[PDB]
């Protein structure tokens, strides 16, 4: 075999629809469980390609614990997993 | 920043039929699962109520008339059958990132029925006179389509000495217009004549609707 | 029942500020956000900020950033708006509009706006003239020569709206007028009492004049 | 939406092709470091598919600050589930 | 645990040649990049030597005319041109879980012509007889195939009374066998009989050959 | 320079144990592995263990745990095995071998093994007989009832190798026994003496037998 690159874009897109369920659908669950794992494990806050939801999450407290949402960009944080540096 | 170019700019349309505006984003709203689209209706007045949210799903309270789809960059609204009270401003609204931008908006006018206007003249109170004003007043209602023309006569003749006419937007339950023609002159005039006529001309009317009052009963 | 009620109607000279006050009940304020959006008069809608009631933080428009200035409150349940160095073109009505329980980015619940008109010109108060007439019958009021928008035209202070037909206002030298047509019928006129109240909040005036035969 | 389960099995296989390398490979400096980067963002060591290999890969320094078993409740491919269903 | 079965149980091919060995595992000792069955080379008093690792990776020194392929469950060692010194046994083994199990092996033999076997008695020394027991040994040197038997007559009447066999490893010279079988029996029993035989049987010959001796010279 | 130096052949009664040994070197020991295969004579191959030598943490076989200990010594860089309950089956060679740097589970270098044996038999000295015949000869040497193995035989002490055939030893009543052959031309015998050496280390006793027709 599998290769890296292919697998840590199915990731992050897995993640991205994950970060807009928690928002956009109501009573989304999991959706949360599995954003704030994600967060709680990588050490990240939303995403630089979904950079208006990430302050919404944030502001719901599903995040680790505004100004540096940037330098917390969690596709960084699974690049970092795939490629061995984290 | 996103440009949402909506058209037409503004269309009239006919109670019972279909009404179809676009909106057209300078670059992509959609993601893998969601179009980050929202269609606004804004009554004049009022604030814009939220119809369509995410290209196509129903804001609750909202009748299935109204029906929204697209993608990406084109996005399209339809109201099936069209009714009195969807006369308004409608908006096109992405929230894929900051700023949040709306799209330039079209104005729906809704085709009725002929209607004949209700005139009726009004001389100036007691209360103007005091003050050295003299102000009639002829409101034409509940009439359509918007264009009328109104006319003043003083002592028989006509004249335009100063008419400030006024319109009304689609009225949200009839879809009619409504006019008011204030004639304003001075205090002095108003007491020189004794005559004062107020005659609208429409389309209904293949000859001119006539109000008139004699100052001194 | 969700409600965002608005400050009222304003003047201001060029330069100055305004704080512009929005006060939500019937939904938790305290997690929820805010939004502002301007609308000049016969144009567009425009987003300037939106704000995170729970600790103030606020994103902007680019073009407001230096501008605008948001700033929630908790206790009242009202967001705030501010906005500096006024100039003719920040006259517009201005409105608040609230996000869902999580942070939709969409905006669900309204106020009814807040007219902001900037100006040097000094408020003038409107002299306000029933009208009486020469199957149904109708009567008007007339409002004259008043700076600045808006008024606040009802008929028996709300019991009447059906039949009225406000007109919008027409500018003059500086001043604007606009009349009021009411139709009812008749049967309730002149046996019940009918009122015209007119309102002009930038010169604390308050007329009822009712309007009767000659 | 992306397909759930067979995201977790393709990151699972991914992590087995790594401790594996890590290992039989002529020093897959890579493999290595990937391997620990699991292991410490997951809390974690070996796979219960990879036993025997998981031994030595704990031997040789790549694991959480314990010694073998233990190793059966370090598995990845648990706490690979536990990431994509939203537990931990 | 896995069980790991050769075949064949014995091989033999000439100096040429191919070799082809087979082993089959109780299940699949492959992942997706990598198996996990190796092959040893096992000589007669030396301990065994890895030449084909995951399957078809030549360890370091090792011939390129050996050779491996397989997966799953399926593998195959293979030996061309085959050499003097390939003669072995070979254990195939694999490392894909615990316990670690070996093939029950497969030994390489060195196909070569055929040779009777050249046979020579050997009566009791003076120095055994002495000390009580009696053992008459006798040789059958350098012949191919490994198959041959032996009999044993004393005075025409033939008796296995204690008759050991033991056969060489195949010669790496010559490539042939060797063996011995050596009747034992007691010193008093030996004194009783005039006449000592030993008989030998192999393909090659119509008749056995029969070196034979009588006590009393 | 690898290299993997096990302990001597041993013989030992039936319930005592043996700790057998292996000493590496040319390698880092205290990080490397290594395992213990076992081997009875005629049969394949079997798997006992492994042990990581930093630490001493091994993994057993299953039908081995209970029986074979394993363990480590970094000041002497010495693998050893220690066997229980010993018994006749527990005869064999036992090997010791060598993982590469990574643990990769591969067998890379063995030891020559240890022959392990377990009898209640008496260690007993052979006892040797020249085996003269009754062109080219063939001469004999017969080495009888000995115990423990192994035991050396060589033709003038190996200055003649060529066309010798020594056999395999066989057992006749809890004793070892075993000959060789020796073929040279006629010309040389008994031209030329020639003498067959036999060693048994176990009760230290070496032998030359003259061989003679006589």
């Amino acid at each position: 075999f599998v290769n890296k690159d292919q697998i840590a874009k199915d990731v992050k897109q897995f993640y991205d629809q994950a970060l807009q369920q928690a928002v956009v659908d109501d009573d989304a669950n999991n959706a949360k469980a599995v954003v704030k794992t994600f967060h709680e494990t990588l050490d990240c806050c939303g995403s630089s390609t979904l950079t208006a939801l990430t302050t919404s999450v944030l502001k719901n407290n599903l995040c680790p614990s505004i100004s540096n949402l940037f330098k917390e960009d969690c596709h960084q944080k699974i690049d970092d997993l795939f490629s061995g540096k984290h | 920043d996103i440009v949402l170019t909506q058209s037409p700019a503004s269309l009239s349309v006919s109670l019972g039929q279909r009404a179809t505006i676009s909106c057209r984003a300078s670059k992509s709203v959609s993601t893998s699962i969601y179009s980050y689209m929202h269609w606004y209706q804004q009554k004049p007045g009022q604030p814009p109520k939220l119809l369509i949210k995410y290209a196509s799903y129903l804001e609750s309270g909202v009748p299935a008339r109204f029906s929204g789809s697209g993608s990406g960059t084109d996005f399209t609204l339809n109201i099936h059958p069209v009714e009195e009270e969807d006369a308004a401003t409608y908006y096109c609204e992405h929230s894929r990132e900051f700023p949040f931008t709306f799209g330039t908006g079209t104005k729906l006018e809704i085709k009725r029925a002929d209607a004949a206007p209700t005139v009726s003249i009004f001389p100036p109170s007691s209360e103007q006179l005091t003050s050295g004003g003299a102000s009639v007043v002829c409101f034409l209602n509940n009439f359509y389509p918007k264009d009328i023309n109104v006319k003043w006569k003083i002592d028989g003749s006509e004249r335009q000495n100063g008419v400030l006419n006024s319109w009304t937007d689609q009225d949200s339950k009839d879809s009619t217009y409504s006019m008011s023609s204030t004639l304003t002159l001075t205090k002095d005039e108003y007491e020189r004549h004794n005559s004062y006529t107020c005659e609208a001309t429409h389309k209904t009317s293949t000859s001119p609707i006539v109000k008139s009052f004699n100052r001194n009963e | 029942q969700v409600q965002l009620q608005q400050s009222g109607p304003e003047l201001v000279k060029p330069g100055a500020s305004v704080k512009i006050s929005c006060k939500a009940s019937g939904y938790t304020f305290s997690s929820s956000w805010m939004n502002w959006v301007k609308q000049r008069p016969g144009k567009g809608l425009e987003w300037i900020g939106r704000i995170y009631s729970g600790d103030g933080d606020a994103i902007y428009n680019g073009k407001f950033k230096g501008k605008a200035t948001l700033t929630a409150d908790k206790s009242s349940s009202t967001a705030y708006m501010q906005l500096s160095s006024l100039t003719s073109e920040d006259s517009a009505v201005y409105f608040c509009a609230r996000e869902g329980k999580t942070g939709d980015l969409l905006l669900r619940s309204w106020g009814q706006g807040s007219a902001l008109t900037v100006s040097s010109a000094k408020t003038t108060a409107p002299s306000v003239y029933p009208l009486v007439p020469v199957s149904s019958v109708t009567l008007g009021c007339l409002v004259k020569g008043y700076f600045p928008e808006p008024v606040t035209l009802t008929w028996n202070s709300g019991s009447l709206s059906s039949g009225v037909h406000t007109f919008p206002a027409l500018l003059q030298s500086g001043l604007y007028t606009l009349s009021s047509s009411v139709t009812v019928t008749s049967n309730t006129w002149p046996s019940q009492t009918i009122t015209c109240n007119v309102a002009h909040p930038a010169s604390s005036t308050k007329v009822d004049k009712k309007i009767e035969p000659r």
